[PDB]
């Protein structure tokens, strides 16, 4: 009575997972950690990121505010237009959508399963 | 490898398998009540004709009077909310809500974890 | 020694709240306080707010979900062009500007005061 | 009533009497004490030099080579940013901000209060 609940829900995981959208996720990913360039980009965001937050409780008195700021939004147009990047961040989308029409999909069901 | 069809109907199964619930099937139940009651009945029809009546003093551009009607309107909401009927019925909603929940969760979270080798 | 700092502070303050930007700011919400229907706007607007909330907390399974979300996009739509509305917002910011301009001023002739 | 001008001279001369305070007076004299410091010169100009190489592997696409100078540079930021007399700084600097936040609360805070009669 209890199982046959999990059990549906990770097939249907399961079934996700080996699906043309995760494939492609997979290998998205996969071309984006043996990039090089990319990890530049990433590692560079990654310390940007930080110093950003750090001005940002300091407040606009800071005497870096507006240049970190510039190279806040620089090194982010820097992922933005990054082939490698923007391949995985649209891939990772097609899978949150796939996961979302299901959710849709369960809650539809159910809703019009009351008549 | 599985289509989107595949996984959307594999899902409205499960979507079915949701409503064989004790909480699917409680939530039918309050919500039987609470129109079968004839207080819910009665401010649902007060209201129902107040909010008919806002329409022309929209029209009617008469501050005070469209003011009268509009306190009255939303006080009779929450009057209508301490109905013990209805009270059980927003808490089956938000039982029914949390296993809706918890199912897409679980769903997504095997995905995400699982999804890199 | 340390009074000499908040009586600067005072002045400078009761400047701005002499200044044309502040008996503007002034009328503006005398006339918006004196409206009716950009009052029935407001009041409106304060329901749904609430309403969308508590919408948003219960999570995209509620019936709803679509119809408050663009019951809140309207209302807003609504006051965004009430005149009033508008007139008020406009006064409120150009004090915001008064405000930081000031901020800035005080801190500018700190930075180059240590040269 | 006065133009934006007036006010901007009335904070102008407010500004000079907050570099006339205990606070700015102690700012300027760590910041005296750290490029007088040569140890914070030495890494400040061995860093300088380090970031300047950076450019060179950045034409030169070499992952390895350009990350092996990188995690050089972090690291001897954060090994600059343990030298006491910089510390002493970094806070100075914090109590002059703090000043600052608060001159300018007090400000903002009097209007929006006294603003509406």
């Amino acid at each position: 009575e209890s199982v046959r609940l999990q059990s549906e829900a990770q097939q249907l995981a399961e079934m996700i997972l080996q699906s043309e959208t995760a494939e492609n996720y997979r290998n998205c990913y996969k071309r984006l950690q043996e990039d090089e360039e990319a990890g530049r980009i990433i590692r560079s965001f990654i310390k940007i990121k930080e110093q950003y937050e750090d001005v940002q409780r300091f407040g606009k008195y800071h005497p870096d505010y507006r240049e970190i700021s510039r190279k806040m939004r620089e090194i982010k147009r820097e992922l933005d237009l990054n082939d490698k990047v923007a391949d995985f961040k649209r891939a990772e989308n097609e899978l949150q959508s796939i996961l979302d029409e299901v959710s849709v999909e369960i809650g539809t069901a159910v809703s019009e399963h009351v008549k | 490898l599985y289509s989107k069809k595949d996984i959307v109907q594999q899902a409205r199964n499960l979507a079915k398998m949701i409503s064989e619930t004790e909480e699917v099937d409680f939530f039918k139940r309050a919500e039987a009540q609470i129109n079968e009651n004839d207080k819910v009945s009665t401010i649902v029809n007060q209201i129902k004709a107040l909010q008919k009546q806002a329409v022309n003093l929209k029209h009617y551009e008469k501050h005070e009077a469209l003011k009268q009607v509009e306190a009255k309107i939303d006080a009779l909401q929450e009057e209508l909310e301490e109905i013990p009927v209805i009270q059980e019925f927003r808490d089956s909603q938000m039982e029914v809500n949390d296993l809706l929940q918890l199912v897409a969760h679980t769903i997504s979270n095997q995905v995400t974890n699982e999804i890199i080798t």
